[PDB]
């Protein structure tokens, strides 16, 4: 996928003017630098490979991290899956209006000891369980419960000191593409919240320890990493300028177009 | 029991890896695709769209629509300057927040040439001529019309058609250029000068305005994807 | 020549002596729903002469201190004849529009408009935690207008109408990536766009989801000397092309 | 879970009956048990709803003056009717709904 | 199965799904004509626009 | 010593993996299979069986056989309603515990059309006509016969044959629909109205009853297997 | 348009078939048959009203 | 050995048992006629049943 | 794919880049004439230099 | 980050105004916030520049006698103008600039 080359030119003087045009018709001009000056025939060997979509989006980024204490009641972390909470990834998604991708979830789980009181503490390697619940399934309330094990929801079991776990999720949606924006309400009487869609629900993630409280509390921390693959994008969109403020809506505070300079001719 | 030996680099998590992965829900059947209009296939189909360049900042017009207009008035003396800025499309604070500049602030290296579409949004009976000069670096900025007409320039006349695309060429020692403000690979300056005055008949306003676009050519290219400096964060929403 | 056009549809006809070329969507023309893409289980209805004609919205006065206007596109045509009545009794429906906006001044006025058609334009509220209501977001055939000043915090549910952010928190200079045209009183008089059906589902309800937005923003403001005509109106005309419906029910 | 307007200002007169609305919808992931609170900060609970039974003797100044309105509380109704408004009812009211895995607030500022 | 890189390389699919394959990274096609010139009457470079 | 590198995702236990495994008892010979009648090959051979719909709950008939009967009596005034319910086959509490509803509460998405077999289990000399209407959403429920006859409806007569299958179509914007109670993908309502009265000769009882079935068409489909919410546990038995 | 040369404008030439009254707003008259006339170099516009009638003839 | 997925994929059996193979997941056959119409005299849609 | 060592050996490229391959270690070519005799008129061993 | 001449000797006379230059360029990796110090060892800070605002009341003997020179400090200017030189201004001055991930020093020896 090489770029176009450039062909040489001669000093012309004629009626065919390539430089004068009219931008009224919404037609961005397609001129070459060989039309306004004299160029040489340059063999051009650059590549437009890294500007494609599958090289721009298929990179891993953190989406969320929650902590949970082993020595607690309701010590476990729930998180509804959505891209809207981080900001370095969200701005990359709103360049396009309709996206379509599968997903490669990856978790990086670390642990830390809390200031316990017991004497000569020692614990073996821990075990974590990351349960994935599709939208509608029964969810657990406390950690010591039978709804964690006796279920056919796809969970993953991981012990420390190994490679990080990774599962893959295909395109789970009802429409034909994920809608990054939805102008219009969700109730037919046109009351209530504004931009809430039911087209990009993927489910929740329930994470907890498997061991029991031996002698000292352990506070863990788990990051979640996306990786969109096979991505097809549609209908591009100008990039977000003002700062984000909420995860659901698009509200903002006004600010100027760019930072200023001293005078219109100051370089 | 095939004998294997594990190379260094195992049991790691590289954030740009290309590996297969076991699925979670097997035998899933996706919903079939649709012919949605407007399929983008490459991010070099976005830099070839024009966008208005806010070339009139001056600390009072930044929170307004006045930042896109260049005031052009019927001057009394001849040979004055209209505007001017260096050509650093990821480093200057005029070509920064445009549509080209918010693509180059995801990459590190760039190449190719740049089109600069102008447009005379003035009256119909007011005419004039302009000189659109681009001076390569090595010297300072030009300061007279006598110094700026030595570079590369077109002479624009306004008539029925009301546009003129100065296509700056690619004159550089290196095969690429940085997007951050460096001194080694600077790209000179672009100025614009009065050729003649803006004459005008009776009972017409004088101060006509000019818009200015920017776009990339057909041979633009980028490299070395990085993360943008324009969006900060301190909590989860 | 190359300056005159004459677009006709149904029993109406829009003619222009001075206008530029027409810009059509993202390169496609609005055609009917093919049988590979459909998902509804019944047979659609196609009026095709009763809807495909040029409805005309209200007009707005272009003052010197103007800011901009916007319309939500499958909502301004809610009361316009047989399109507004087939939109209520049915449940689904896809459309393709042919937007046309016209504003004439003499050879002595100066100014420039920007006519853009934004898909999925979510707007921002005044307060950061609320959302704008229906009565302050769109109007039946009446243009809602921008301002040049930031809306204060004392309002509960009002749209942020700062024009340099275009309501959506985005830079207004980058708005030309959408299909668009320029009205410039020096050389042009009328702008015209043809917009195909752009949605993530093959058909959609029309009362809950406005999937287009026609914005008009004056960059170079109107200016003239004393003695010229001071009242310059803008008038937009929209015609749906190749519409069809499904799912009869009661009125609502 | 999402409330229609997470803050507003309500202006009423003394002797009247206030109507503090709290409506919501239900995203498809929300499958747990319901929970509805109400607060005041002129952080004291004034009413509860958990386990399908109402418990409502919590604030001594508002004893027997506040009630729920609807009979269909699991459909998106959590409004309360404050009867016999007095001058000392100034404060921000907080409608906390928590159906797992969702949670939302609504800070109602009431000034008479 | 075997194709060129940016010499050749060998890629085998192991799992029997479609969402389990690696990223393609080699879908090299573009068509900027649907963004630059979305007009009805065609436009030549050399002739005047009106 | 072949050189290998271990990708991330190793030494884990995914609960839906597809891997081989070493056997415990090698060279085991299983007992040979038999032609047992009634081999199920797919769970869409269960949704195509009818089942009686308990459409008469009303807090007093739930612990009885009265929940399956619809009371139909010789009314005096005309144009009254027989029953009515929204069509959410995993969310409503009438189509929940039927044979179709206990398959959809293992999956998440569904599609296709639904058959609704009725049956007049009344006397032999009693005749009448009924109007079986299905209104797509967007408006409220219908409230008169004048409002319900605008939708999709059949007009049923009772004679020798005593059934009528209203086949509701698949009218939806999306390629699938949720099974939990959502507002975005609701599927309207199904009502049933008196066309004429139930006339009856002398010395015959009046209050005839009607049963109602439900089933799926030949083009039903599901997706995204989940675990059911209908069975709880607190200990091991 | 027998006016000046620098004066422009647009007009709406509507023809409404009977059954209702006369139109009274522009919103009511744009539903019928209409052309939208612009004045430029050419200064004419021929609204051709069609023949919409139940009978094969009409009285004078 | 090599077959299509939901492009191709390669599956090799390693152990020399039958209970050691992976799950099939591709036994796509159905016959609902033994549950819907388990009758002796055949029944047409268009004609009346009795 | 298969070549000789310093008998044969088998080398397969796995990743689909170019900077991911192993080192070559077998680029055996040299040309010392551009350092020893960088002159214009050619010079014979046997004859005298001037 | 790199300064032009990391040490030199400057010889001036009493009553004059010293001009201690400190210029630099910017490598492309330097993207953090700016920081500029000045020291003296006749290790006391005499001026600061951090967070775009100047703080300059630090040394009691040089109170209100030292200022920055340029208005364009983010372009490679960090020179200071020492007014009203006295005999007790003998010592090495240290221009510490720290824009992350770069750091540089400049030890200016001033003898009058």
């Amino acid at each position: 996928a090489r770029v176009a080359d450039t062909i040489s030119s001669r000093p012309t003087n004629s009626e065919s003017i390539p430089a004068l045009t009219a931008a009224e018709t919404g037609h961005t001009s397609q001129v070459v630098p060989s039309d306004t000056m004299q160029t040489r025939h340059v063999k051009n060997y650059h590549s437009r490979s890294e500007s494609s979509i599958e090289n721009f989006l298929c990179r891993s980024a953190c989406v969320y991290y929650a902590t949970y204490t082993n020595n607690s009641k309701k010590g476990f972390a729930e998180w509804v899956i959505n891209t809207r909470q981080v900001a370095q990834l969200r701005r990359k998604l709103e360049l396009f209006t309709y996206l379509r991708f599968d997903l490669e979830l990856t978790f990086v789980i670390t642990s830390a000891q809390q200031p316990s009181t017991a004497s000569s503490v020692d614990a073996p390697v821990q075990t974590h369980q990351i349960m994935y619940v599709p939208p509608g399934g029964p969810v657990p309330t406390k950690v010591k419960d039978y709804a964690w094990q006796t279920s056919t929801n796809p969970s993953v079991f991981w012990t420390e000191g190994n490679a990080p776990p990774r599962m893959s999720i295909p395109f789970i949606s009802i429409g034909n593409a994920y809608s990054c924006f939805y102008d219009g309400w969700t109730q037919f009487s046109r009351n209530g919240v504004y931009g809430i869609n039911t087209l990009n629900n993927m489910g929740t993630l329930y994470m907890r320890h498997v061991n029991e409280a031996g002698q000292g509390p352990i506070k863990s921390t788990v990051r979640i990493y996306f990786k969109p693959k096979h991505v097809k994008a549609w209908v591009p969109r100008p990039p977000r300028l003002c700062q984000y403020e909420k995860q659901k809506n698009v509200n903002f505070s006004p600010i100027g177009v760019t930072t200023s300079r001293t005078d219109i001719i100051t370089t | 029991g095939l004998p294997v030996m594990t190379t260094p680099g195992s049991t790691q998590f590289l954030t740009s890896d290309d590996f297969q992965s076991p699925s979670a829900m097997p035998q899933f059947d996706v919903t079939p695709e649709m012919q949605i209009p407007g399929r983008v296939n490459n991010l070099m189909e976005i830099a070839e769209v024009d966008s208005v360049v806010p070339v009139n900042n001056t600390e009072d017009n930044v929170s307004s629509l006045k930042a896109y207009q260049i005031p052009v008035q019927s001057n009394s003396d001849n040979g004055k300057q209209v505007f001017g800025f260096p050509l650093q499309p990821g480093a200057n604070n005029v070509l920064n927040r445009t549509l080209l500049g918010e693509i180059l602030n995801y990459y590190t290296h760039w190449s190719g040439s740049i089109k600069l579409t102008f447009m005379f949004c003035g009256s119909a009976m007011a005419t004039g001529k302009f000189l659109l000069a681009y001076s390569p670096p090595g010297a300072g900025v030009p300061k007279n019309r006598k110094d700026a007409m030595l570079g590369t320039h077109v002479i624009w006349d306004v008539g029925l058609q009301s546009s003129c695309v100065l296509c700056v060429p690619w004159i550089s020692q290196t095969h690429y250029r940085y997007v951050v403000e460096d001194e080694y690979t600077a790209a000179g300056y672009v100025t614009c000068w009065y050729q003649t005055n803006i004459v005008v008949p009776a009972d017409v306003q004088s101060s006509c305005d000019i818009l200015c676009f920017v776009s990339a050519c057909n041979d633009f290219s980028v490299r070395m994807l990085k993360d943008t400096p324009f969006i900060r964060q301190d909590t989860f929403y | 020549s190359d300056r005159v056009r004459s677009i006709t549809l149904g029993n109406s006809t829009i003619t222009t002596q001075e206008c530029a070329n027409v810009v059509v969507g993202y390169g496609v023309w609005p055609e009917y729903l093919k049988d590979n893409e459909a998902t509804a289980e019944d047979q659609p209805t196609q009026p095709d002469v009763a809807t495909c004609r040029f409805y005309t919205l209200e007009s707005v006065q272009w003052m010197k201190n103007s800011a901009g206007w916007w319309w939500k596109l499958p909502d301004a045509l809610s009361q316009m004849g047989l399109f507004g009545q087939n939109m209520q009794y049915h449940y689904l429906g896809r459309t393709g529009y042919t937007i046309h906006v016209q504003c004439n001044a003499s050879k002595f006025h100066q100014g420039c408009l920007l006519v853009v058609c934004v898909p999925e334009a979510e707007m921002g509220c005044s307060n950061l935690n609320n959302t704008p209501e229906f009565s302050e977001l769109s109007g039946g055939d009446s243009a809602r207008m921008f301002t040049d000043t930031q809306v204060g915090e004392s309002n509960a549910k009002k749209v942020q109408t700062a024009v340099w952010n275009a309501g959506m928190g985005v830079g207004v200079g980058n708005l030309t990536i959408f299909p668009h045209q320029w009205i410039n009183l020096r050389t042009n008089n009328s702008a015209t766009l043809v917009m195909p059906y752009i949605n993530s589902v093959p058909m959609d309800n029309m009362f809950r989801h406005n999937n287009l937005t026609l914005m008009i923003i004056p960059f170079v403001p109107l200016n003239y000397s004393e003695g010229s005509s001071p009242y310059v109106p803008i008038t937009v005309t929209i015609a749906p092309m190749c519409a069809e419906y499904n799912g009869l029910r009661l009125a609502s | 879970l999402s409330i229609t307007t997470p803050e507003e200002m309500i202006e009423k007169a003394k002797g009247e009956t206030a109507y503090l609305p709290c409506k919501f919808t239900l995203s498809p992931e929300d499958q747990g048990p319901l929970d509805i609170e109400w607060l005041i900060s002129p952080d004291q609970v004034i009413i509860l709803y958990s386990g399908d039974k109402i418990y409502d003797d919590y604030y001594p100044d508002l004893k027997g003056r506040v009630h729920f309105t609807s009979n269909d509380l699991k459909s998106g109704d959590a409004s309360i009717n404050v009867t016999n408004l007095q001058l000392s009812d100034i404060g921000t009211y907080q409608c906390k709904v928590k159906k797992a895995p969702g949670v939302a607030n609504k800070k109602i500022h009431l000034v008479v | 199965q075997v194709s060129t890189q940016k010499i050749h390389y060998t890629n085998i699919n192991y799992y029997k799904d479609a969402a389990s394959n690696s990223a393609n990274r080699q879908d090299f096609t573009q068509d900027p004509g649907k963004f630059t010139e979305p007009v009805k009457d065609i436009m030549v470079k050399t002739m005047p626009a009106l």
